[PDB]
RNA sequence: UAACUAGGGAACCCACU
């Protein structure tokens, strides 16, 4: 019913993720540090994972049939971590 | 054979095992993917603790 | 309130029951097929 | 913390139901439980 | 037996605490986009 | 021989004296096979009904009691072979003891059950 | 053996078979066609009788007892679509195109994977590099038609230089001499012709001198067999009892090929021998050593060995159980009911377990696979696939490699990449495997010539002649080896005695001659090469056009002494031509001494890698990789898809043949059921989308129907009459009536709780309504609850079709084949 | 002297073992082939296995010759030890009793009539019987017009009757049935068996006082308990030692404010605070109520946990809910919204519960659930509830207070104051760009409605304004 | 005047990386 629709300061929203959503995107094998890095979601229309042709050389992921697992951070927190450790562009140089 | 709509899944709390309180395993149940030893391997080596415990233990089975 | 299915082998059709043995009256034949719906389908031509 | 007269299993503790399941259907843990108490009585 | 339910690498310890089932994750085929950046990635709707 | 084993499982009773277990129709039919001159339970079910026992524990088959120390903790060792009651529920009425005691033959209990 | 039972004594035999034709029932005798079996979750299986004769003596016969049903594979000799025309099939609803070779068992079609061993009854000497043993030989020892399996005899080389026996059933060293002198053969230079043949080398008689010095201390054959029965797996009371449990096991258990009764001690003794003799050659290198890899090593179960194996088993499990029943029923004093002391479920359901599980047993799994139906190209290369038995995650590589004698009978290129590379292998196109005949027209032929049987001969014309193997076992010797086998390939060449599968081996390096008549070689066929000549002339080649009207076949071609077939050891002794057109013309001459002819290269490859355009010019793993993919690809897999109720039927709507092909399609029949579309391909970079392995595709092409595909998927379910505690029941289950109904729409079904064909449903869409009851209904108001099959979820479509039927029990039955274009 | 030798048989014939050996034994003696064994055991209560005398075990193995159903004893043998050979021949060993066989088994049987043939006696059964029913189960009364309704095997002479097997009842079975086939010693029945037809009980913690002897009031902490000299081990006050006393010298002793519960008697289940200690009588307040519960010292216990003292809503009818107060063994107590207790089945059905609710109060004030509310008019005008269950007018109130219903009441809550059809229906879009399109309604709104498409592989959502039904 | 959750396991086989 519509009465318990109203949003006061406090709730939480469980939503359906959009553009600007921050996930983690691995590869099995994850053998390194960087075959598990942290992406922004963009929506696109059909049903695979667009990611880009650099980032497969981490990865590891020549699109012959590869898949790969997308782990969504739930809280806040977690996902400024992720955007302060994990980000593809500040997994650029490896240290090994 | 290997179509992409017989390979895509995702999964948000569904069902969960019996045994222990853990997601199913496979995508005919709606389960769960996952996160093995090298991936808790790869997030200590990102440092990322907050989302280690929040993959192995909030979102998995609190 | 029977249920019409198509006899398999005979290509023969027949009344069926709830709680009956699944024969053919022709040759008592044990696969039946059931028949089209007769609910309307409707295929966009693409 | 750990005496050696505690290895000798005495009593032996048997786990709950959230250890073993039951889904009419019993766990192996369940059938081995009850040849010790089905011997345990004999 | 319960050291068997304890020691495989199908076990409690690795099998369950170790690497474990989560929520909230999805596993699709990739496919190639050079038209999106290199931190992006393009996943469905009805995964999102 | 033969006629002393019993015919089958049904009403399988034990004497009160030497413990000897047969049928009811062995009782009848043949007395009892080692102490019928001393007890004459042939030719009458009464007799039999007074000097049997309908609850007994335990059977051996003792083949040769002559070098059996069964036997000797039994004390069935001077008898013939037989099958054999270990634990005898019942007891003689006074009249057959006494009988029997006139005539030399004191008798012993075979309930050697530990009652408690 | 005829089992007898000691009281009166009474013994029964069984000595007339008979096997019926498929036939399923209660119900009547009636004909039960393949495709009903496979769609009603039949066996397809045909009984099996036989007649039995007691005596207790008192005979009496009983013709015709039902001993069980054993399954057929589709296409034999005993079922029922042998020899049928096209049209029949196709009235049959079977396809002439399916190639048969598979079991329905309980609807599911099972392929017995054939399982590679070690040949049986033939010496090898191998290299324990890392025991106490320098050099060991071995002897699989298996005599044929035996239920006992194979018991295998080491004789080997100690490391340090003495000579010792591990025998069966005895846990201990023991000497080689000590088993001469057992085997009543006393004198030092007796056991020393049975083993050294020449008396003029001293260097191998100083070598064997020490293991002769060993045990110079029993001298007696009583003495030589006590110290056999000591240390026995079954141990010895004293002197009696011990001399006859191994004087058993030297007459049972070591060496059943040479024979098993009382005047078989010197044949023993000769093979024994010429084992200690091939051991002492290799000791000196004047032999090489064996190769576990070489494929005249190996035999290749089939499903008649294996079936053989589980069938002897079987039926020594069903005596037994009518042993058991007679122990019973005789102590009674009765007389036993003999339709009751066999029970048909232990010859029926035994079989019907290890065909439909796998678990080859009551040991090994894998055995009978599930029939892969994706392609017809699969399901082809599924019936014509090799295991060896070599068990997975090995860190070695020699049991996976290519070894050079896989040329022709296995494909090179064709092997699951994963971590099975080269253990699981497909045939070769044209190789064949020998199913085996009797030995005893080849003894018969041997002794009408002039060959020496071992019983009648002096050890000292030995060495100067060929000794003559049959099956492994040693028959003979004979003195001129040419025009033996000029006259055994003679014979062959005309299937006088010899049959074409029978293989004659000449070593002419060491003086031996082998024939080998076992079931399970692995063949294929060659051309003959007469002086520098092929006898493929023109009139073969004009009288094999004109098939269907001169009714010249291939048979009569192998009957015109032109081809035979040259299995793999004897291609160890055969200089066989690539093509003719080059390797019989006269140039600076390679050999000029050629024998066989290649009939053409390209049938070295198997099913999948004849498919391949081209695959000579490709990279070898590419090959590998293809002969993978072929597998999968989708395309019509076979005719009759409509009728049958398989789960994951993938095809498609406009296969064509490849523009591109090869010869070899036209065989496997690749242009009537394909598997893709040709298709204009550009190479070319562009947008950038056809990256790395990917392909940009036409949007306008897939709207005109390109590779446009159909995926068919069945759903069965049956209701299950059990003691009245929980009933299943196909219904449609009632908000108000039925208990814990999960939220969907159950108004898509019909009045019996299926959908009516051509209605979509979608995920989590009800198609089969069924209620189970709940005991506690009256134990208030709350009745049977939902146990019902969902569509499989995140999947959608059409219903393609329903059928509704009886199972195997009588219980009702549906499957619902459901049907979702690509 | 010669030993025994186990020998495994099969189970339940054991005696007839011993039977066919000793056939055996005389069927053979006079010939060649002897049995040199000396005695067969076959006891009364060992199962499994029979005992065979012998000097050797090689004479056990060819006596046991030809014997099937010795068979998986007759490759080895285990000879009983020189110690234990005496444990063999051990033997040990108007009123009610139990049967043995048939369904009937264990089952309390009132001996009615001993009849003197020795043969058999009359018993008084209850039957455990489905009437004809579910057969083509518990104990409950015997229901003669149930089985004159019934039909079948049954025959009627008033209350006298019989029934399915020749079963003899009257008003109650009363049928014939073995000495052998009952066991006459050791039921001891129940109080519940009479309607239907000393102790000791210390425990480790508990606080007891000597009554008697040289160690007289002296108070110790149980260790341990036995079953009747128990020889205790109690921690007394100033005492380092452990003394020891049998059960008939202690006595529950319990200082006077103490945790205390009631094991056994009226008072049973009941706990709270003991107030003066007397010579036997021990006076208690209960947690639940603080009415004098005046209990034998004996009947006292010292346990630390806390009291149980449960208020569901049930629904007594659709127009009418409940909420129970009393839990009973086969009755609910349930409070309604009209303040009736009622006594009711266990088969009311449980009502979904709304803790969203929203009530008005007299003051037009929101009240919910877990509210402390003064009631300011009405039959309960003065107390002070809190509201655990609400309805469209009534609200239910809890009070550990007030004793009655476990504090359960209901009042009027004007009277307090705050201290689809589309689903499943072919439909046809036609309005918009998917116009034309034939597909089923999966979910469906005020506004929307998803449509699963016939056509394509899509569930797509469009407005009902766009949507027409076929 | 909308009754709202899901249930097993063990083995083998195949495929993807
Ligand atoms: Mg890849
Ligand atoms: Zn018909
Ligand atoms: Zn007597």
């Amino acid at each position: 019913k519509p009465s318990d629709l109203h949003l006061q300061t406090g709730y939480k929203v469980e939503r359906h993720m959009c553009d600007g959503d921050i996930v983690i995107f691995n590869r099995q094998p994850t053998l390194h540090k960087m075959s598990m890095m942290g992406h922004r979601v963009r929506i696109l229309p059909w049903s695979t994972f667009r990611l880009n042709l650099s980032v497969t050389t981490p990865y590891n992921a020549d699109f012959d049939g590869d898949e790969m697992n997308l782990h969504l951070p739930q809280s806040l927190e977690t996902r400024a971590e992720i955007q302060e450790l994990a980000m593809v562009p500040r997994m650029i140089v490896t240290p090994q | 054979k290997h179509m992409v709509d017989d390979k895509i899944h995702s999964r948000a709390r569904g069902p969960i095992q019996i045994l222990n309180r853990q997601p199913m395993e496979g995508r005919s149940r709606d389960g769960g993917l996952r996160f093995g030893e090298m991936e808790r391997d790869c997030q200590i080596a990102h440092g990322a603790a907050q989302f280690l415990r929040e993959r192995l233990f909030e979102a998995s089975d609190p | 309130q029977p249920m019409i299915y198509i006899c398999g082998e005979c290509h023969t059709e027949n009344e069926i029951k709830s709680r009956d043995p699944i024969r053919c009256r022709e040759c008592g034949y044990r696969i039946m097929y059931k028949k089209r719906t007769k609910r309307l389908v409707v295929f966009d031509a693409r | 913390y750990a005496r050696p007269e505690w290895m000798i299993v005495t009593v032996l503790p048997v786990p709950p139901l959230s250890v073993r399941p039951a889904v009419r259907n019993q766990d192996d843990l369940t059938h081995k439980l009850a040849d010790i108490v089905k011997i345990n009585n004999q | 037996s319960l050291k068997q339910r304890l020691k495989g690498k199908e076990g409690r310890v690795r099998g369950n605490l170790m690497g474990k089932r989560v929520d909230f994750s999805a596993r699709t085929v990739i496919t190639p986009d050079p038209n999106l950046s290199i931190d992006q990635v393009g996943v469905p709707r009805s995964i999102a | 021989a033969l006629e002393t084993v019993p015919k089958d499982l049904r009403h399988l009773r034990a004497c009160l004296l030497c413990s000897l277990v047969k049928t009811i129709d062995q009782f009848e039919y043949d007395g009892c096979d080692n102490c019928d001159a001393y007890l004459q339970m042939k030719g009458n079910r009464e007799m039999v009904y007074d000097c049997t026992s309908s609850s007994f524990d335990g059977i051996i088959a003792m083949m040769s009691p002559e070098d059996s120390w069964v036997s000797k903790w039994q004390r069935v060792s001077n008898f013939k072979p037989g099958v054999y009651a270990v634990s005898v529920t019942g007891r003689l009425p006074q009249g057959i003891v006494r009988e029997l005691k006139s005539r030399g033959v004191a008798y012993k209990s075979r309930d050697t059950a530990i009652k408690t | 053996p005829p089992i007898d039972l000691q009281p009166p004594r009474y013994l029964l035999k069984f000595e007339q078979i008979y096997l019926s034709k498929p036939t399923h029932w209660d119900g009547a005798p009636s004909p039960m066609m393949p495709n009903e079996a496979r769609l009603r979750n039949l066996t397809y299986s045909a009984p099996l009788y036989v007649d039995i004769t007691k005596t207790v003596q008192l005979q009496t016969q009983h013709q015709k007892t039902f001993i069980g049903k054993i399954p057929i594979m589709l296409r034999s000799t005993y079922c029922l679509l042998n020899g049928l025309t096209d049209r029949d099939l196709c009235e049959l609803n079977e396809c002439p195109l399916d190639p048969g070779g598979y079991f329905i068992i309980n609807g599911s079609e099972k392929v017995l994977i054939a399982q590679e061993k070690m040949a049986t009854n033939t010496v090898y000497v191998f290299a324990k590099k890392d025991s106490k043993y320098a050099y060991t030989g071995e002897c699989r020892s298996c005599l044929e038609n035996s239920s006992r399996p194979t018991s295998t005899i080491w004789v080997s080389m100690l490391a340090r230089q003495r000579i010792v026996a591990t025998l069966p059933y005895i846990k201990q060293e023991v000497p080689i001499i000590i088993v001469f002198r057992a085997l009543g053969f006393v004198s030092d230079r007796d056991i020393l012709e049975h083993i050294i043949y020449d008396f003029e080398d001293p260097e191998m008689m100083e070598m064997v001198k020490p293991s002769l010095d060993e045990a110079f201390v029993i001298q007696e054959q009583n003495v030589a067999l006590n110290f056999i029965g000591s240390r026995g797996a079954k141990p010895g009371v004293t002197k009696e009892k011990r001399i006859k449990y191994a004087k058993e096991v030297l007459q049972k258990e070591m060496l059943p090929h040479v024979g098993v009764s009382d005047f078989c001690e010197t044949k023993k003794a000769y093979f024994l021998g010429y084992m200690v003799h091939r051991l002492l050659l290799a000791a000196l290198g004047r032999r090489e050593l064996d190769d576990r890899d070489h494929y005249g090593n190996k035999r290749l179960d089939l499903a008649g060995p294996l079936l053989a194996f589980l069938f002897r088993g079987m039926f020594k499990n069903l005596l037994k159980e009518v042993r058991i029943y007679a122990q019973k029923f005789i102590d009674r004093g009765k007389d036993f009911n003999l339709e009751l002391a066999i029970k048909t479920r232990i010859i029926s359901d035994g079989l019907k377990y290890s065909l439909a599980t796998g678990n080859w047993g009551d040991a090994r799994a894998g055995v009978s696979q599930v029939l892969n139906r994706l392609t017809f190209a699969s399901t082809l290369s599924h019936l014509r696939r090799l295991n060896s038995p070599i068990g997975r995650d090995g860190k070695l590589a020699k049991p996976r490699q290519l070894h050079n004698t896989l040329w022709g009978m296995v494909c090179p290129a064709e092997t699951p990449e994963g971590h099975a590379v080269g253990l699981v292998k497909n045939l070769a196109l044209m190789a064949y495997i020998s199913v085996g005949s009797q030995p005893s027209p080849i003894l018969e032929f041997l002794e009408e010539w002039s060959m020496e049987n071992l019983e009648e001969i002096s050890p000292a014309a030995i060495a100067d002649a060929t000794k003559i193997f049959v099956n492994g076992c040693w028959v003979g010797i004979h003195k001129d080896p040419e025009q033996l086998m000029n006259t055994l390939r003679k014979l062959r060449r005309q299937m006088d005695i010899i049959v074409s599968e029978v293989s004659m081996i000449r070593d002419i390096r060491e003086r031996e001659i082998r024939i080998y008549t076992d079931a399970g070689r692995i063949c294929r066929p060659l051309l003959i090469v007469e002086k520098q000549k092929l006898l493929l002339k023109k009139r073969h080649i004009d009288q094999l056009k004109e098939r269907e009207y001169n009714n010249y076949s291939w048979q009569d071609l192998v009957a015109s002494g032109v081809v035979e077939y040259i299995d793999t050891l004897e291609e160890e002794t055969v200089m066989l031509a690539m093509t003719p057109d080059d390797l019989q013309e006269k140039e600076v001459a390679y050999c000029s001494t050629y024998t066989h002819c290649e009939i053409h290269p390209s049938m070295i490859l198997g099913v999948c890698a004849s498919i391949i355009p081209f695959p000579d010019h490709n990279q070898s793993p590419r090959n590998t990789y293809q002969s993978a993919m072929g597998k999968q690809a989708m395309g019509v897999y076979i005719t009759n898809f409509h009728v049958r109720m398989d789960t994951l039927a993938h095809v498609l709507y406009y296969p064509q043949k490849p523009l591109v092909t090869t010869r070899s399609m036209e065989y496997l029949r690749f242009r009537e059921l394909p598997a893709g579309i040709n298709s204009i391909v550009a190479i070319a970079s562009y947008t950038g989308y056809n990256q790395e392995d990917s392909v940009i595709m036409n949007r306008s092409a897939v709207d005109r129907g390109f590779f446009r595909s159909v995926f068919y998927r069945s759903y069965k379910e049956q209701e299950s009459k059990k003691g009245f505690d929980q009933e299943e029941v196909f219904e449609k289950p009632t908000r108000e009536t039925c208990q814990g109904m999960r939220h969907a729409i159950y108004d898509k079904l019909d009045d019996d709780g299926l959908i009516a064909p051509g209605v979509r449903v979608s995920g989590d869409d009800v198609i089969i309504g069924k209620t189970v009851t709940l005991p506690e209904n009256e134990d208030r108001r709350y009745t049977k609850r939902d146990c019902s099959t969902f569509l499989r979820t995140s999947e959608t479509g059409i219903v393609d079709q329903v059928m509704v039927t009886l199972n195997q029990e009588g219980y009702k039955f549906c499957k619902i084949r459901v049907r979702s274009v690509r | 002297d010669p030993n025994l030798w186990t020998v495994k048989c099969k189970i339940g014939e054991e005696r007839a073992t011993a039977i066919s050996l000793m056939r055996k034994f005389i069927a053979y003696q006079f010939t060649d082939t002897p049995l040199q064994i000396k005695s067969v055991v076959a006891p009364e209560h060992v199962k499994g296995y029979i005992y065979v005398e012998a000097y050797k075990q090689t004479h056990v193995k060819q006596a046991i010759e030809g014997v099937g159903n010795l068979r998986l004893g007759y490759w080895n043998q285990q000879m009983v030890p020189i110690k234990e050979m005496t444990d063999v021949l051990k033997v040990v060993k108007k009123s009610w009793v139990r049967l043995k066989r048939g369904i009937y088994k264990d089952d309390i049987a009132q001996v009615d009539y001993v009849e003197p043939s020795q043969n058999t006696i009359s018993l008084k059964m209850i039957p455990r019987i489905d009437y004809d029913r579910i057969k083509a189960p518990p104990q409950r009364l015997f229901d003669a017009e149930k089985i004159r309704s019934l039909g079948g095997d049954v025959a009627s002479d008033g209350d006298f009757l019989i029934f399915e097997g020749n079963r003899y009842s009257r008003k109650f079975l009363f049928k014939s049935f073995a000495m052998s086939a009952v066991i006459t010693e050791g039921v001891k029945p129940t109080l519940s068996e009479l309607e239907k037809f000393r102790e000791h009980n210390f425990q480790p913690g508990d606080n007891v006082e000597v009554c008697e002897g040289e160690l007289i009031n002296l108070q110790g902490k149980i260790l341990s308990v036995d079953g009747n000299k128990i020889t205790i081990m109690p921690k007394h006050e100033d005492l380092k030692d452990m003394l020891e006393f049998p059960a008939q010298e202690l006595r529950k002793y319990f200082k006077m404010g103490d945790h205390v519960k009631v094991i056994a008697g009226r008072f049973e289940g009941d706990t709270g605070l003991i107030v003066r200690v007397e010579e036997n009588f021990v006076i208690l307040f209960s947690d639940l109520t603080m009415h004098e519960l005046k209990v034998l010292p004996r009947d006292l216990q010292l346990c630390s946990e806390t009291a149980s003292g449960w208020g569901e809503l049930v629904q007594l009818d659709p127009q009418t809910v409940g909420v129970i107060v009393r839990l009973e063994r086969e009755t609910f107590q349930v409070l309604n919204m009209y303040g009736k207790v009622v006594t009711v089945r266990h088969q009311v059905t449980r009502k979904k519960d709304n803790r969203f609710a929203v009530a008005l109060d007299s003051e037009q004030n929101n009240i919910h659930v877990k509210d402390i509310v003064k009631v300011i008019d009405g039959p309960h005008s003065g107390r002070e509830g809190e509201i655990r269950h609400l309805f469209r007018s009534f609200a239910f109130l809890h009070c550990k207070k007030l004793v009655e219903n476990g504090g359960m009441f209901v009042c009027k809550t004007r009277h307090l104051v705050l201290a689809n059809e589309l689903i499943g229906q072919t439909v046809r879009i036609s309005q918009g760009p998917y116009k034309g399109y034939i597909g089923v309604v999966k979910d469906a709104t005020e506004s929307t409605a998803r449509v699963e498409l016939h056509s394509t592989c899509q569930t797509i959502s469009v407005d009902r304004q766009r949507l027409t039904t076929v």
